[PDB]
RNA sequence: CAGCGAAGGAUUUGGUGGAUUACUAGCUAAUAGCAAUCUA
């Protein structure tokens, strides 16, 4: 018997991102 | 997906633990050693104490196991539970159970090897977490009662699905099917992963080297006729080559130099590939079987190249290199071997390299033209680089005595050079 | 003379022995206990 | 001109022009937005069905777009629209007669970039609103500084700083007080990709041979060169689950998946896309996520899942090879002839220059399917000529 | 470190706390304005705990070619660019149009043959009409169709003086007792052979004739000669301009075919030689530009009736040279059976052997062969029968391998009766009986 | 089909010049028209012969070949005297010159300035908004180098300094095959596969006539005032216009048709006609 | 037996992916925040 190569259902499991909101500034 | 094997995952999960008598008795009768009713009543005192004894006596016939009798083989290791303890320390004891387990592949012939893992498997439970180590590290003893014990006792892995029907049946498992184990580069990727710990740990052996060999020959051979799938098992075969020269061993040297030829043989390379391989195989090169093997791989690595510039130079630094591990009398007696091995391809590059980047000693070049024979493009190229050698530095007796033996045999081939460039009242002007 | 310099060419070469997949089966019989260099010579004559 | 009795209503059939996609998130979710041609279309990327599009056309043809969170901004011939929910939501008029060249969102500050340099960056008037509407500045690189521009991005953790990537030489840009503070090093040749990296402070760089130079702008140093031989280079990605994975994408249709911890090509794809037709125009790793979005110029969208390793031991060692998973596509050259399938007007066919005959469903876009060239065979005796 | 300081960010303040996400990266709840690089470095730790570092980038910064020129390329064989050879047991064919197509035939194909330098085609049948066509990739016509009523030819060929080239002779012959040859001249003028001067009782039949030069060997009258078999041992040696008997030979025992070898002498002279076999299969080798008298003889090893044997590698009948220096020594010979054994021999080392061994005997198509030839330039061999369908086969060789990718079952091939090449385009064309004649070429030349 | 691949008469039409395939290699013949036997070889499979046209003045050929050269090749030495290269390995699709200056057109858009008094490349072009390119002609009006004619799928005229689109017209389903200008303000284009030529003028851009063969077109000639057009059809026959720009007030059918047939029932097809 | 017939032909069967209803994005405490966090 062969090597069982088997796909799967996938699943997009959950973000977890940077995001670039706090990549500025203002003078005070 | 469904529920049944939704939980079969999670019983594959908490296979390693016993979660009542039944299932405590159905795996700890797992053992190396003794059979299902003598193994249900062991306990692991019995098998440490007799485990330790083994190990001392395998560390005094190999002194680098005081190590795992200080961190693995320990009294504290009997109530050191696997899986009731976090993932980085777990880790960390695979590891060491993987370091164990390289170490010991070679002592799979003596029994003191036997009782000193048995403890190993019945404890750390390496025969169901901890199998694909195991696995390839003891592949080479395939035809022995340890590997068909301890395929019969292991949990098959995804990946070694061809010997799931030689699980518990006496036939051991073949070569051929050894070979279609090997024939998928998911394996070899694996293997040579194993090989690439082997060789940082020097951990080969003579045994393991021929095995592994043996088996990509064998691959190699059955993708013979498959140019796709050749071309996609190029640079798995050829990394490993090049990590096996890396090393010191003159065994994994010489099996570099197997693989490289059969691999020659099988496709034909690009020049700039075969050259890299040359010189590769040149720049690790120290014990004397392992300038014998390399110099009959080196021709035969040259002997299966086509198109042109097949016999072109080899440039300098490559030139001097192979001049410098090989001086020239030995390149002088090996083509006075008589079992005259095709090397005239490589000896016509030589021959052009000499000339072009030495240009000194000629009489090297005429005393192996005289040793052997070669065919007329070869020696037309050469005679056309001896013309441009004779134009630009001046005449010498030893270039005019290849001349006029060249004159003796086949005239007509220096004649047309000639008329190719020039004239022979100009080359008697030169004369 | 372009075309006869390049069937000299093609005249210029030997029978070489190709491999196929039942060629190495046999190495598999002598793989025990064997030097690695009569392993390199006996794959070589096989090969050649 | 404007008709009296048929107005147009949609362009069916059509996934992909050429133009760079852009991808964005919403939660746990994954929206892929592309050009087709005017209108551009957004995508989910779990069952890859069509969500939005733009609700009327542009003037000229879209040459740029991006994706933050809700927003679409697109970009063509003078202009950038801010959409939200393919619904033109605010235009942008840039002040010039300079074509849009490309752009970037980050923080506060959009940043577009026109055709000779000059890059107009915005600011949204309240630090709480939703899109950047004001005007704030107008930098621009001169020839001394650089090339003329091929892209530009603000990559992470950089306080109100901007890399923009010239044909010649990385610079950066402080945008608050409209201030150049890093030019690079000199780079010997063309290059045509840039895109960052999740770790810290670095972004690859491919060129139009076929070498990806890493730059580390805080070092302002190059990190590592992968070489790859004359491959027109045009996509680059990272693969951000952790472990550790580069993509390239040549214009030549190709798709080579490099590890970068042990620098070793993982899988080659070859012919992905059409050669002819660009190549691979865009392709990346969806972030956390292991599976990949390409998207041709041949009016194919495709996606390539990593499947789990089969080694449990070893794991990151062997990798299976990239499987195919959902893909959209239309043929890729103008349609010959055309027919109406049903009463109900629910399917209708194709068949196109190319050779390829489609099944497309004007109901809904997800059920369009290619008809398939396998023959019967000949339950006679005969063999298939 | 930092090969730039921006001196602009350490003099900013933000208030963290303003939103939901920038509130997190605190430390205390009494700290509400941080400063500017504190900033820089609070959301850096984020970053680096968002995404984690990985080794590659604290790696490095940029006995070991291999591996890199490994990790260079892709395509790990050399063949696109000049290969100067075949590949061996996978060829290159592709089809083309069938040559019969545009005027077809009738009869079966029992002689196909190439015009030496012109792009032509002839086809010949038993339908006693020999066509000839112009043949290229596409589409190919017939340039003309001479018809002589009473005579099934049974082999004809192209003939060039290798002197002055202007001649083009065309030869055929039949069952019959007459030949006849062809100056073509774009209304023809044929000419019909049946003088036969010596002999007149050994032939039957005119059906198997060969054409090859030879030199005059004490002036350079360099001409052609129709070699006819006979019944018992005959083989008689005629003059192609003129139809004079030059001379015969005969081996003892019957006749099953012969071929042409020609050798270099020196710059402007030759030599000719022909190889005649048995059906028991020992073979005469005899010069016959002096009288012909038996230089060597040798024994095929093997073979009960042997069929066909064919000369090649260098120039033959199906490869002929121009100018008379372009003359080349041959390299293989093949030797075929009833058996369908056939052995080649190599020709630079069986000149001395005076029984020599086969380098190699193959087997491969079963039932008795009927045609083989040669590559042009000597790489591929060409055996075919005439009793089964798809009885064709392949050999690469100096490696002496069948082709495995083709033929296939597939292929169109029909019960094949005859084969030729082309002298350079490697354009390849086979008969079949049912009348048509089908086309490939090989992409490697 | 015809074993003829392409042909192209010479100016004042006595001499035609046609390109075969004989073995697998094309070969270039000449001849004249009332034998000549220098056929030009090539040297490979992978070099066919896209294009060619006569110049007028040391007579000569010129032939873009498949791969980015253009082999100017005089008639009389029966050999290429100047081989045109390219900066890329891009097969051209058409060629045209007037005087000195000649204008060749690639696979990759790009537009080609050579001179074949010096041998040089002067200028070298991709424009926008034109992609699909294979036919161009330059629109001679005495000097005018500038304002060329480019063809496929939908025509475009260019001017050669402010480079940009001037005029489109509108093409065909198919990608034109025939485009070749009549007057100072007519030209014929005419794609591949229909029967449908069109005069277009060049500076209205409103079509003036459809001349509607009965089978395909595959080449036409024309006279020097444009009152007679021969086109030859696909199937072998011929259709001569009389006075095309006459006025059937738009869509002008086939005044005259000329075929060749054979004594023995057999059609013969014929192929490039020439009026004067 | 025949013919059909471009470097194979003809079948069995698993898995994944896309459809099988008509394509307006995720979460929550929902005139907003989130998507790196709803906590003080």
């Amino acid at each position: 018997p062969k090597v069982v190569r088997e796909a799967k259902k996938v699943e997009m499991t959950e973000a977890r991102a940077y995001n670039a909101d706090a990549d500025t500034a203002k003078a005070a | 997906s469904s529920l049944s094997d939704q939980l079969a995952q999670v019983a594959s999960n908490n296979a390693t633990v016993a979660l009542d008598r039944k299932r405590r008795q159905k795996l700890h009768s797992a053992s190396l050693i003794y059979n299902s009713k003598t193994a249900a009543t062991q306990d692991y005192d019995f098998i440490f104490e007799n485990a330790s004894k083994a190990l001392e006596e395998l560390s005094q016939i190999e002194p680098k196991f005081a190590i795992f009798s200080r961190t693995l083989f320990s009294e504290s290791s009997i109530s050191l539970d696997r899986n009731v303890q976090t993932k980085e320390e777990i880790k960390d004891l695979d590891n060491a159970i993987n370091a164990y387990l390289l170490l010991a592949s070679s002592k799979w012939y003596l029994a003191p090897t036997l009782h000193a893992t048995e403890w190993l498997v019945r404890r750390f439970q390496i025969h169901v977490k901890n199998t694909e180590m195991l696995l390839l590290s003891t592949l080479n003893y395939y035809q022995t009662p340890v590997f068909k014990r301890i395929l019969s006792i292991i949990k098959l892995p995804p990946l070694f699905n061809c010997l799931s029907n030689f699980v518990r049946s006496e036939k051991p498992p073949t070569a051929l099917t050894m070979i279609k184990l090997f024939n998928d580069m998911d394996f070899l990727k694996l293997y040579t992963s194993y090989l690439d710990q082997c060789i940082k740990h020097n951990a080969t052996y003579t045994n393991q080297l021929l095995f592994t060999t043996c088996c990509f020959i064998n691959v190699v051979a059955f993708n013979s006729n498959n140019d796709e799938k050749l071309n996609q098992l190029v640079p798995i075969l050829l990394e490993i080559s090049a990590k096996l020269l890396a090393s010191k061993s003159k065994d994994c040297q010489i099996a570099a130099h197997t693989i490289l030829v059969v691999f020659a043989t099988a496709l034909p390379l690009k020049k700039t590939i075969i050259l890299a391989a040359m010189e590769t195989i040149l720049s690790n090169l120290d014990a004397k079987e392992a300038k014998h093997s390399a110099l009959l791989t080196i021709c035969k690595l040259f002997q299966t190249l086509k198109g042109q510039g097949n016999v072109d130079q080899l440039p300098s630094k490559i030139f001097k290199l192979f001049d410098s591990k090989f001086d020239t009398v030995s390149i002088l007696t090996f083509l006075d071997k008589e079992d005259k091995p095709v090397c005239d391809k490589f000896i016509t590059s030589y021959t052009r390299s000499i000339a072009r980047y030495d240009r000194s000693k000629l009489n090297i070049i005429l005393s192996l033209l005289k040793k052997i024979r070669l065919e007329r493009y070869e020696v037309r190229l050469i005679i056309t680089d001896l013309i441009y050698l004779s134009e630009i530095l001046e005449d010498k007796s030893q270039l005019v005595e290849l001349f006029e033996y060249f004159i003796s045999i086949n005239e007509d081939l220096v004649l047309k050079c000639l008329k190719s460039l020039g004239l022979t009242g100009e080359l008697f002007e030169i004369r | 003379d372009e075309e006869d310099i390049a069937l000299e060419f093609i005249n210029g070469e030997k029978k070489d022995k190709l491999v196929n997949m039942n060629s190495f089966t046999s190495m598999f019989d002598n793989i025990q206990n064997v030097q690695m260099d009569t392993f390199f010579d006996r794959v070589m004559k096989v090969l050649t | 001109k404007n008709s009296k009795i048929f107005s147009p209503f949609r362009i069916i059939g059509n996934v992909s022009n050429g133009v760079p996609f852009a991808t964005g998130t919403l939660g746990s979710t994954f929206y892929i937005v592309t050009c087709v041609g005017k209108t551009f279309q957004i995508y989910d990327a779990n069952t890859l069905h069509l969500l939005f599009v733009s609700e009327k056309e542009t003037p000229s043809s879209i040459v740029a777009l991006s994706a933050h969170f809700h927003y679409v901004y697109a970009a063509y011939e003078n202009k950038v629209g801010i959409y939200k929910r393919g619904i033109e939501e605010h235009l942008l008029e840039l002040e010039t007669d300079a074509n849009v060249e490309h752009l970037c969102i980050f923080g506060d500050y959009l940043c577009a970039s026109t055709d000779d340099n000059s890059i107009f960056i915005y600011k949204k008037s309240d630090p709480q609103d939703k899109y950047p509407s004001e005007f704030y500045t107008k930098l621009t690189v001169t020839e001394i500084q650089g090339g003329e521009i091929v892209s530009l991005q603000h990559l992470a953790t950089y306080l109100n700083k901007l890399t923009v990537v010239t044909k010649s030489n990385v610079l950066l840009f402080n945008v608050r007080t409209g201030k150049l503070v890093f030019t690079s090093n000199e780079f010997p040749d063309q290059i045509t990709t840039a895109e960052p990296a999740p770790v810290l402070d670095i972004i690859a760089l491919g060129t139009v041979t076929g070498e990806v130079i890493m730059f580390n702008m805080r070092k302002g140093k190059r990190i590592r060169t992968i070489k790859i031989p004359q491959s027109r280079i045009s996509s680059l990605s990272f693969r951000t689950d952790g472990s550790s994975h580069l993509s390239v994408g040549t214009s030549s249709g190709d798709l080579i998946f490099y590890d970068l911890d042990r620098r070793s090509r993982i899988h080659v794809l070859k012919n992905i896309h059409r050669e002819s037709y660009g190549g691979v125009t865009q392709a990346t790793f969806l972030n956390g996520q292991p599976i990949i979005v390409t998207s041709g110029g041949d009016n194919s969208l495709k996606e390539y899942v990593f499947d789990p390793s089969l080694s449990q031991g070893s794991g990151d060692v062997v990798v299976q090879p990239p499987r195919y998973l959902r893909s959209r596509g239309g043929h890729s050259q103008p349609p010959s002839y055309i027919a109406f399938a049903d009463s109900q007007s629910h399917f209708m066919l194709s068949a196109s220059k190319d050779r390829s005959l489609w099944s497309f469903s004007l109901r809904k876009d997800a059920q369009s399917q290619e008809m398939s060239q396998r023959l019967h065979k000949k339950q006679d005796g005969g063999r298939v000529g | 470190e930092a090969a730039w300081i921006d001196s602009d960010d350490e003099k900013i303040k933000v208030p963290i706390l303003v939103t939901n996400k920038t509130k997190k990266l605190r430390t205390s709840y009494n700290e509400s304005k941080i400063n500017g690089v504190h900033y820089i470095n609070r959301l850096r730790s984020q970053f680096e705990k968002i995404y984690p570092r990985p080794k590659w980038v604290d790696d490095e910064s940029d006995i070991n070619a291999l591996t890199k020129i490994l990790s260079t390329t892709y395509n790990y064989k050399d063949t696109l660019s000049n290969s100067k050879l075949l590949p061996p047991k996978k060829l290159d064919i592709v089809r083309l149009k069938d040559a019969n197509a545009s005027h077809p035939s009738h009869s079966a194909i029992q002689s196909l043959s190439f015009h030496p330098s012109k792009p032509l085609l002839l086809t010949g049948g038993y339908d006693k009409t020999l066509r000839i066509y112009h043949i290229d990739g596409k589409t190919n016509h017939l340039v003309t169709s001479l018809h002589l009523v009473g005579s099934p030819i049974q082999t004809c060929t192209f003939y060039t003086s290798l002197s002055n080239q202007n001649q083009q002779n065309i030869f055929t012959a039949g069952r019959r007792r007459y030949m006849h040859s062809w100056d073509l001249s774009l209304t023809a003028k044929i000419e019909k052979f049946s003088r036969l001067y010596g002999h007149e009782s050994t032939q039957r039949s005119f059906e198997n004739f060969k054409v090859a030069h030879l030199q005059n060997s004490q002036t350079n009258s360099v001409h052609g000669i129709v070699l006819l078999q006979g019944n018992n041992g005959w083989i008689n040696i005629l003059h192609s301009t003129s139809g004079l008997w030059l001379m015969g030979c005969k081996i003892e025992g019957v006749i099953t075919d012969f071929c042409i070898d020609y050798q270099p002498i020196s710059r402007g002279k030759f030599r000719t030689i022909l190889i005649a076999v048995n059906a028991y299969g020992e073979v005469w080798e005899f010069d016959l530009n002096k009288n012909g008298h038996v230089i060597r003889r040798w024994k095929d090893q093997g073979g009960v009736g042997i069929t066909k044997i064919q000369v090649g590698g260098g120039t033959t009948t199906t490869c002929p040279a121009l100018q008379i220096s372009k003359i080349k020594q041959n390299r293989w010979l093949a030797v075929g059976s009833e058996s369908g054994f056939v052995n080649l021999y190599d020709r630079n080392n069986a000149m001395t052997s005076s029984t020599p061994t086969p380098v190699a005997a193959l087997d491969q198509l079963t039932t008795t062969i009927s045609n083989l030839q040669f590559s042009p330039d000597g790489q591929i061999l060409c055996m075919a029968s005439r009793a089964v369908k798809d009885a064709l086969r392949l050999v690469h060789l100096p490696s002496c391998s069948v082709f495995s990718n083709w033929p296939t079952s597939g292929t169109p091939l029909g019960k094949v009766t005859s084969v030729a090449f082309s002298p350079s385009g490697g354009l390849l064309a086979v008969g079949n009986e049912q009348g048509k004649v089908r086309l490939w070429k090989l992409n490697h030349y | 089909d015809s074993p003829v691949l392409q042909s192209a008469y010479d100016p004042s039409g006595q001499y035609l010049c046609y390109v075969t395939v004989a073995l697998d290699k094309q070969r270039v013949g000449v001849q004249p028209t009332q034998w000549n036997e220098n056929f030009l070889y090539l040297e490979d499979s992978k070099l066919k012969v896209t294009c060619l046209k006569w110049v007028n003045d040391t007579v000569a050929i010129i032939l873009g070949m498949n791969n980015g050269e253009i082999w100017l090749y005089s008639v009389l030495a029966n050999e290429v005297t100047y081989k045109f290269t390219t900066g890329n390995s891009y097969e051209i699709k058409d060629i045209d010159l007037m005087g000195n200056q000649l204008w060749c057109i690639d696979s990759s858009d790009a537009f080609y300035q050579f001179d074949l008094l010096q041998f040089k490349l002067l200028q070298h072009f991709r424009i926008n908004n034109c992609v699909q390119l294979n036919k161009l002609t330059i629109v001679p009006a005495g000097d005018s180098v500038a304002q060329l004619l480019v063809a496929s799928h939908s025509i475009s005229l260019i001017d050669i300094e402010e480079k940009k689109v001037v005029m489109t017209f509108p093409g065909h389903v198919s990608p034109v095959s025939t485009l070749q200008v009549i007057t100072n303000e007519f030209f014929i284009s005419g794609a591949e596969g229909d029967r449908f030529l069109n005069v277009y003028d060049i500076h209205s851009g409103m079509t003036k006539c459809v001349l509607v063969a009965e089978s395909d077109i595959k080449e036409l000639s024309h006279s020097g005032q444009a009152d007679s057009i021969a086109v030859t059809t696909e199937d072998g026959s011929l259709e001569i216009f009389v006075d095309p720009l006459v006025s059937g007030n738009k869509s002008k059918k086939s005044s005259k048709k000329i075929q060749i047939v054979s004594k023995d029932g057999r059609k013969v097809p014929i192929y490039n006609a020439f009026i004067n």
